RNA sequence: AAGAACCUUACCUGGUCUUGACAUCCACGGAAGUUUUCAGAGAUGAGAAUGUGCCUUCGGGAACCGUGAGACAGGUGCUGCAUGGCUGUCGUCAGCUCGUGUUGUGAAAUGUUGGGUUAAGUCCCGCAACGAGCGCAACCCUUAUCCUUUGUUGCCAGCGGUCCGGCCGGGAACUCAAAGGAGACUGCCAGUGAUAAACUGGAGGAAGGUGGGGAUGACGUCAAGUCAUCAUGGCCCUUACGACCAGGGCUACACACGUGCUACAAUGGCGCAUACAAAGAGAAGCGACCUCGCGAGAGCAAGCGGACCUCAUAAAGUGCGUCGUAGUCCGGAUUGGAGUCUGCAACUCGACUCCAUGAAGUCGGAAUCGCUAGUAAUCGUGGAUCAGAAUGCCACGGUGAAUAC
């Protein structure tokens, strides 16, 4: 897609992210950053992904390298 | 040759720079063009009057840049020092290359 | 000898040069009719050879720059008529009646703060 | 005011700027930060003494600050004792050699920012306006003013209102493109706040 | 891209020209500000007017 | 206007044609400073004009004009009562300017070509007397004299 | 507001601190500082390293840091109807006023009404008013024309020499440039006009009746706008209305309106060839050339702090050819897929490329706006703002009118 020669991830939440993919999944990681572009080695594993006042439950999924992890997550309320 | 590329505000003022490195030169020893005068730099401004609002007038601004050429094409070397460096250039900014 | 005559307009610097002879139409060593002169300035720069005189009499060197079409013109115009004296330039008082020894003064106006061009005004809500 | 300011106006005609140094594009807003920063300091030092006018201007690519004034006599002192002891300090402010020369002008009266701290001091003292500030108008026509006018901004005499009051005495002649007009703004600080200050004196027409 | 240098996005990102943004010099104003003095329009027109700024004046092209 | 006089310059004669009269219908013509694309369209919409009708050139859209010429025009004017459209005698000048005004709008409103094509043909059923040009004339003499003696 | 991805940004939900983000001031200990780490979203707290310096008077002290103390700091908090300062506006509209004098009981009037005249309280004559000052006018800048001074990085006629390219001698003539100057003053004449003022017409002249533009804004009006540019009287909070930090918001969306851009086409689209500009800007910049890539762009990389070099190869226009009245070889919305560029960061929330998709629209109601000549109109270019940000604003030129009884 965009974004030339390969995208950007956190490194905080990357060792936090290795604890996941070793031991497993467990619960929803609370994380403050939006900003990691989703690869493979998220898949299968629940984080959540801040809104600007909450971490929204994401569950990653089998085409989500496609896509960041703010992605997802809904900042505007509507009726 | 040797050569002077000067810098003004006032016309009026580089052109008594541009008459003193020549009334020097030709004491000196000699060999001098006197100013060629290029073309002028105007850096021309426009900025918004108000502190608040009121886009409609704003007010214009100018300054002229003055620029004057002289050369020495004298291979007298030992009386071009003597030309260099005692003159104090008119009180305005120049630059002496070879 | 030479004739020579200047001119200007909008910007445009021009160079006439005239002397005797069947003259083609010479514009910055090239000719005017090669620089398109069935539309460049058509029949306009060789005004002094149109009212007073003939063209075949006066060979011809010019050097223009500026300006568009009605640009290049009127700098060349103004220096080719002034540059029409073969014996005198008292054929400048019968094309003072015509008016070609006087070129149009005008020049584009600036832009000003608040108008969409230099005249045109921007539309306003209610009055 | 809606008027253009009388010294900018003039600055290529009459009016010398009051800096004059030449800069290049890479130094121009380090010596204007400079040159910003030392009339700050200049100002607070030499109230006494009373400044007419400046002149900052370049020398051997450094600094060198002509002050024009009132009262050279506390400024002065001893020998160059008390203008040293401001250089000294000033080149420690610009960061360069700083020179200073404090340059008298004579009936300083008659001059307009010289005059404005004047009427300003009376307001200072909390004096009656206006008979004071008319008799010190009638002062520099007295001393052979061709043209003088004051005006006053401000809750004035400590007013609930805002009011202003001017007076003119003598030709000054404002939409003139030739006139010699000398203007400043100057203001004071009240127990009711701040009270404006604008005196016009004209000297010639060519 | 390449390795571990990538990842060396420890900076303070207070290195980044996206990151400061040139406020009036005199009064803190983020708006108005023209480079070549380095300040907020109207304090510009303050010091130009009162003849302090060196051969600036008015223009009448 | 109320004061002071207006009385502008007299243009350029067309180059070779000769025509200051036809200058004029292309300077009328001119859309949006192009007088390049003005006179590649009256060279064009002349010759094929002539062309059309056997005619000779100057005369061609000169006889054609002729017939749209009417002698008054019509103002809208008020003293007493509501509006009035009152007729007036034109001035000579001014009536060679509306027969070449109306004739634009006119070629614009055609079921035509291209712009050479459609003003010839305007031009057409002028010269024949019978299309929208003469139509657009044959108004205000039947207006007039219902109305006569407002200023 | 001449630039909301974070920062900006003030506000919210969150994480924090409280003599603090910043001043002024003391004590006490520590060079400042350059390296690295764990835990945290980060701010941060909590570390190990190391370094341990100019003056010294051997109690030091200046540069500067950390900790603690109390005086205090702080506020884009509130009050523009408490204000300065500053600005809009009626309006560059031609008016507006004070000295004395006279006139009236007096408020006041006259001056500043008249008779003419103009762009004009412009000017004459007349006058119970004479004078003054602010004002328009005019001094200025820029532009229309000429002459002198000056000739490189600019220019090239006459000259030679030319890879015959202003390229290289050279000429500096001449262009341009920028320094200095001239000329136009109702002055020249005629006529008309109260003879005066003035006016009309013509002359001569490159420029004629304020030459054009721009700058230049009277006394005063709206207790106008601005306490968020700043200053500031007064009021208030001062372990919170302050300060620091992360993400979010400022870009939402059944709607209404303003101000712009782009269309609805054939004077035009689309394809090829062909050609004149004017003004700019540039060193954490602009970046040729050369090569590479579908292109956007990428790699290598001269020259120049600029009449030189760079962005930079001005477009409409013109010559040929195609399309032929159609929702089109018109038009581009929307949306898909695949890409490039900046930056810690393109996720809410960037620009841009490529391929594909091809809504609406076939010229807009009542109503309403602008403009009197290089203007309207129309096509390009440039700058400020700036990491990246434009259909805005600001600037420049090309083409270039119609109509004013």
């Amino acid at each position: 897609r965009s974004l030339k020669k390969g995208p950007f991830i956190d490194l905080h939440l990357l060792k936090k992210v290795e604890k996941a993919v070793e031991s497993g999944d467990k619960k929803p990681l609370r994380t403050w950053s939006r900003r990691s572009t989703i690869f493979p080695n998220m898949i299968g594993l629940t984080i959540a992904v801040h809104n600007g006042r909450q971490h929204v439950p994401v569950f990653v999924t089998d085409e989500m390298v496609g896509h960041k992890l703010g992605e997802f997550a809904p900042t505007r309320t509507y009726r | 040759r040797i050569r002077i590329r000067l810098k003004a505000f006032d016309h009026r003022l580089i052109d008594q720079a541009t008459a003193e490195i020549v009334e020097t030169a030709k004491r000196t020893g000699a060999q001098v063009r006197g100013p060629i005068p290029l073309p002028t730099r105007k850096e021309r401004f426009t900025v918004l009057i108000s502190p608040h609002v009121n886009k409609d007038a704003r007010d214009q601004y100018e300054i002229r840049t003055h620029l004057r050429l002289v050369d020495i094409v004298e291979p007298t070397e030992k009386t071009v020092d003597a030309l260099m460096r005692l003159d104090l250039a008119a009180g305005v900014d120049v630059q002496i290359s070879l | 000898n030479q004739y020579y005559g200047t001119g200007r307009r909008k910007s445009s610097a021009a160079r006439v040069f005239i002397k005797p002879g069947n003259g083609k139409i010479v514009i910055n060593q090239r000719s005017l009719e090669q620089y398109f002169g069935r539309e460049t300035a058509r029949m306009v720069v060789r005004q002094p050879l149109e009212l007073v005189d003939m063209v075949e009499k006066l060979d011809l060197y010019i050097t223009v720059k500026g300006g568009g079409i009605s640009g290049q013109a009127g700098a060349i115009r103004h220096g080719i008529t002034r540059a029409l004296m073969e014996y005198d330039e008292s054929l400048r008082s019968e094309l003072r009646k015509a008016g070609f020894v006087t070129r149009d003064a005008r020049q584009v106006e600036r832009k000003k703060v608040g108008l969409r061009k230099a005249r045109r005004r921007p539309q306003f809500s209610k009055r | 005011g809606q008027k253009v300011h009388p010294n900018g106006i003039r600055l290529g005609i009459v009016k010398p700027w009051n800096s004059t140094w030449f800069a290049n594009t890479k130094e121009f807003a380090d010596n204007l930060d400079s040159d910003f920063k030392v009339r700050q300091y200049l100002t607070k030092e030499l109230a006494k003494a009373s400044v007419s006018r400046i002149v900052i201007e370049r020398p051997a690519k450094s600094i060198r600050v002509t002050i024009h004034t009132a009262r050279p006599g506390i400024v002065i002192g001893k020998k160059g004792e008390d203008v040293e002891k401001l250089r000294k300090v000033v080149a420690d402010i610009a960061g360069v050699p700083a020179q200073i020369n404090i340059a008298e002008v004579r009936k300083p009266e008659l001059d307009a920012k010289l005059v404005a701290d004047s009427i300003t001091s009376q307001l200072e003292r909390r004096v009656m306006f206006r008979r004071a500030m008319k008799r010190a108008v009638q002062n520099a026509m007295r001393l052979g003013a061709k043209g003088i006018k004051v005006e006053v901004s401000g809750r004035l005499g400590g007013a609930e209102i805002a009011r202003t009051e001017w007076y003119r005495e003598g030709r000054v002649p404002l939409h003139t493109l030739r006139a010699d007009i000398d203007y400043n703004t100057s203001e004071a600080h009240t127990t009711y706040g701040v009270i404006g200050v604008k005196v016009w004196i004209f000297k010639g027409e060519i | 891209r390449w390795n571990a240098v990538l990842k060396l996005q420890t900076l303070p990102r207070d290195s980044s020209p996206s990151r400061q943004r040139n406020r009036c010099r005199q009064t803190g104003r983020p708006h108005g500000f023209l480079r070549k003095f380095g300040l907020s329009r109207i304090k510009v027109r303050e010091a130009a007017m009162r003849g302090e700024i060196p051969g600036l004046k008015k223009a009448s092209w | 206007p109320r004061r002071r006089v207006i009385g502008q310059r007299k243009i350029l004669p067309d180059p070779k044609f000769g025509s200051e009269l036809l200058a004029k219908f292309v300077n009328i013509l001119m859309v949006d400073g192009k007088k390049s694309t003005a006179e590649s369209i009256v060279y064009s919409a002349l010759e094929t004009l002539a062309q059309r009708s056997g005619k000779s050139e100057l005369e061609a859209f000169e006889v054609a004009l002729e017939n749209v010429r009417p002698t008054v025009e019509v103002k809208s004017r008020r003293v007493g009562g509501s509006t009035y459209q009152v007729p007036v005698e034109v001035r000579p000048v001014r009536r060679n300017a509306l027969a070449m005004r109306w004739i634009v709008e006119a070629a614009r409103k055609r079921g035509d070509k291209s712009m050479a094509l459609r003003l010839a043909n305007e031009l057409s059923d002028a010269a024949e007397n019978k299309g929208t040009a003469v139509k657009k004339r044959e108004d205000v003499h039947r207006m007039a004299e219902a109305n006569k003696a407002f200023a």
